[PDB]
């Protein structure tokens, strides 16, 4: 059970640490979060009191390396940062935990609702799609656009998910318009499994951070991402058994931890009816139609 | 974006353009079986592809042939038009491609879109216009060659005759408009209009008559009371 201490919280701010969070007041002696569970990635994320604009946040897996929280008062805001000193940092976290400075990440013996919203997400992965190669952990905030957005803008500070475009020569084979666009079995199964995600694991990976970056930072174009991710496979008539069967436990723990009062903005009622309703695979998400129909029949 | 009537001058502008009407690519008769249920039997269809400008009609004949052992032939319908579109716009010269291919049935965009790839400078347009090109098939000579074909055939017409010669392409997609709108709204009525004077021919190389300048007026003023009359009917206004 790994530890990320914070040198101080010298600003207000709501913290969170995967779906949980913790209001920490200006000056308050506030030194970090324990009991952080191993062989899951984590993200740690933050809400200023006095400027709610700017959710941001770090993902990382304590497995790769000692991290803490750092206020920078000029750049204003708080930092993961890497100890490179074994010695430094354990002598650290002892005194704070000693001192119980610090939050217990307060996971239910239970409760698989991490695992399950992170099954499939690995941090070699989120450091592809977010390039920041000198940090072992990745940054992430609401403002951040996608490398899609960016083509319809600084490429260092963007979001590189997989292009994702229904209407597009790679989404579209030659002489196959109709059959290729009202099936997209060959852009799921050739172009984007077989060619550029290689497994389906590494396609729900990236479905997964989508959506984590969508709710938690209210990230538009993650949003955006995580719906033309669930359309590619509910609009093909061609999908392997595992895979819609997996997609539905996926879909099925995003709609249950989505927060109630965010359905409005994190919810897109086009591609949710066509999935659920319209498409080849509207009988396909037996548990996700299930939670939808019964916490977000409005949007239905 | 769409084109309507704030951005109607646009059509004759020096911008090539095509005019894409794809409601009577797929065309069927409603007949009782035997057994006294329903079926359709196809007719030869057409894509009426127009330059609004020159009044260069690609006139495209869909034998029924194409529907043979094909399903959901009215979606199958729009994309095979969009098929057809691409080809012919692949089969022109660069410097006779349109810029612009406005469908008149906002079903065709995806369709067109999607075909159209290769060429991501022709923009595809809807438009608000509510435009009478369903009545083509109400023009003898076209309706004629559609019917004779035996086979899959492109048929070149100049939908304007010679009246270019005397009107701009605006006064002649105006005068179009009109004789297809009264078509559309009485075909009988519109043809006895068209026809009633017997000194006036159709030139073999011409779809409509050789009025003379104070005959099109006259034509077109019969055409007009035509679609009022029609319009108090239908509403009891």
């Amino acid at each position: 059970m790994n530890t990320v201490p914070f040198t101080s919280a010298p600003i207000e701010v709501t913290i969170g640490i995967d779906q949980y969070s913790f209001n920490v007041k200006e000056n308050q002696p506030f030194h970090g979060i324990k009991d952080i569970p191993i062989g899951h990635v984590h993200v740690i994320h933050f809400q200023h009191a006095d400027n709610s604009s700017m959710r941001y946040g770090y993902w990382f897996d304590c497995r790769m390396g000692n991290f803490y929280i750092q206020y920078d008062p000029k750049d204003g805001l708080y930092k993961m940062m890497e100890e490179r000193d074994g010695a430094k940092f354990e002598n650290i976290v002892h005194n704070f935990k000693e001192r119980q400075m610090m939050v217990s990440y307060p996971k239910i013996d239970e409760d698989d609702t991490w695992y399950n919203l992170t099954e499939f997400v690995q941090m070699d992965k989120i450091r592809k799609i977010v390039r920041k190669d000198e940090n072992q952990f990745s940054y992430v905030d609401s403002s951040m656009t996608t490398v899609q957005e960016n083509e319809l803008s600084d490429p260092a500070h963007s979001l590189n998910y997989t292009v994702i475009n229904f209407k597009s020569r790679e989404a579209i084979r030659p002489g196959h318009e109709m059959e290729d666009f009202l099936d997209k079995s060959y852009y799921l199964n050739t172009v984007m499994l077989q060619g550029i995600f290689k497994n389906s694991s590494n396609y729900f990976g990236e479905l997964q951070f989508a959506f984590l970056n969508a709710m938690f930072f209210g990230n538009y174009g993650s949003s955006l991402q995580w719906h033309a991710m669930i359309e590619l496979i509910c609009s093909s008539a061609t999908v392997p058994k595992h895979m819609l069967d997996k997609l539905d436990e996926i879909l099925y723990y995003q709609i249950k931890t989505l927060p109630e009062q965010y359905s409005d903005i994190l919810l897109n009622e086009r591609v949710w009816n066509i999935c659920l309703y319209s498409s080849f695979q509207k009988n396909s998400l037996h548990n996700t139609e299930k939670i939808m129909e019964n916490k977000y029949p409005e949007l239905l | 974006g769409a084109m309507n009537s704030s951005n109607y001058a646009e059509l004759f502008n020096n911008d090539i353009k095509l005019f894409v009407d794809d409601t009577n690519v797929y065309r069927v008769t409603v007949h009782k079986t035997f057994e006294g249920n329903v079926a359709t039997k196809a007719i030869n269809g057409c894509i009426f592809t127009l330059n609004p400008k020159t009044g260069h009609l690609f006139l495209k004949i869909i034998h029924t042939s194409v529907w043979a052992g094909q399903k959901r032939l009215s979606q199958l319908a729009k994309w095979k038009t969009a098929e057809e579109v691409s080809a012919l716009v692949r089969s022109l010269p660069k410097e006779e491609q349109p810029k612009q291919i406005i469908v008149t049935r906002k079903a065709m965009l995806d369709p067109l879109e999607v075909h159209m790839l290769d060429f991501p400078n022709i923009a595809i347009r809807p438009t608000e216009l509510r435009l009478p090109f369903s009545a083509a098939m109400s023009i003898d000579k076209l309706s004629d060659v559609v019917m004779k074909a035996t086979e899959p055939q492109m048929v070149l017409f100049n939908i304007y005759d010679d009246w270019l010669d005397r009107i701009s392409s605006y006064t002649a997609f105006s005068r179009l408009t009109l004789l297809l709108r009264a078509l559309k709204t009485n075909e009988e009525s519109a043809k006895m209009i068209l026809l009633s004077d017997p000194t006036i021919t159709i030139k073999s190389y011409h779809l409509w008559p050789s009025f003379t300048d104070e005959q099109w007026i006259t034509i077109e003023s019969q055409m007009r009371d035509l679609i009022l009359t029609e319009y108090g009917r239908k509403y009891n206004v």
